[PDB]
């Protein structure tokens, strides 16, 4: 509304997450899979 | 995703989602189970034999 120009509004929180994780009763440590992106955010 | 197709991006109205309780569950209850049997009904069809020729 100030100066004039038109901003697209682009949703966050996108992308699909997995856990990819033996059973609790064996170990915690967990791999996550991230889909539809590149190795970034983390 | 049950929270994010409902609640976009929202505080509020995810913390009034979770009074319902189950229901996002359930439904990705239903939904892996057709993953999984639909990577199973492609290993009943192209694989039937354990050696590749
Ligand atoms: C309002 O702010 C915009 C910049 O966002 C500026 O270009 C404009 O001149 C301002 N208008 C007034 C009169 O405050
Ligand atoms: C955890 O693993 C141990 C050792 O294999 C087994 O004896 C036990 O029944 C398991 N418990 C659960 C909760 O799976
Ligand atoms: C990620 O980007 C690189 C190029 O920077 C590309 O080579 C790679 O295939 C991409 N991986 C994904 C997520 O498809």
């Amino acid at each position: 509304p100030q100066t004039l120009e038109i901003l697209d509004i682009t949703p966050c929180s996108f992308g699909g997450v997995s856990v990819i994780t033996p059973g609790t009763n064996t170990s915690n440590q967990v791999a996550v899979l991230y889909q539809d992106v590149n190795c970034t955010e983390v | 995703d049950c929270t994010m197709y409902i609640c976009g991006d929202s505080t509020e109205c995810s913390n009034l989602l979770l009074q319902y309780g189950s229901f996002c569950t359930q439904l990705n209850r239903a939904l892996t189970g057709i993953a999984v049997e639909q990577d199973k009904n492609t290993q009943e069809v192209f694989a039937q034999v354990k050696q590749i020729y």
